């Protein structure tokens, strides 16, 4: 846990973020993920007007 | 009477190779699409343009 963002005894809406678990093990699988993607969207984007 | 033979069967040629000519043409034109949307390299329409040559 890296930090934590409420106030304690306060109010908390639906959808605070309370706390910031760490995200240096699942951002650099969205990255990778996101390099898939951005692979085949190209791929799929020129199949689209290569159809036509 | 050969060339009277030649005259009635060139244009039975002559249809088919324009003809062949006219589909290697779309063939090339199809691969020049495919090229410049970007799927295929400079390669393939180069082989294209030997086959209509």
């Amino acid at each position: 846990i890296l930090k934590r963002l409420f106030k304690e005894g306060s109010d908390v809406k639906a959808g605070q973020q309370l706390y910031q678990i760490d995200p240096a093990t699942y951002e650099a699988d969205y990255q990778s993920a996101q390099a898939n993607l951005a692979s085949t969207q190209e791929q799929a984007q020129r199949y689209k007007l290569l159809v036509a | 009477a050969d060339g009277l033979a030649a005259r009635g069967t060139f244009t039975e040629q002559l249809q088919a190779q324009r003809d062949l000519v006219k589909a290697s043409d779309e063939y090339y034109q199809l691969a020049d699409k495919r090229y410049r949307t970007g799927v295929d390299n400079y390669l393939t329409l180069l082989d294209a343009q030997r086959s209509l040559f």
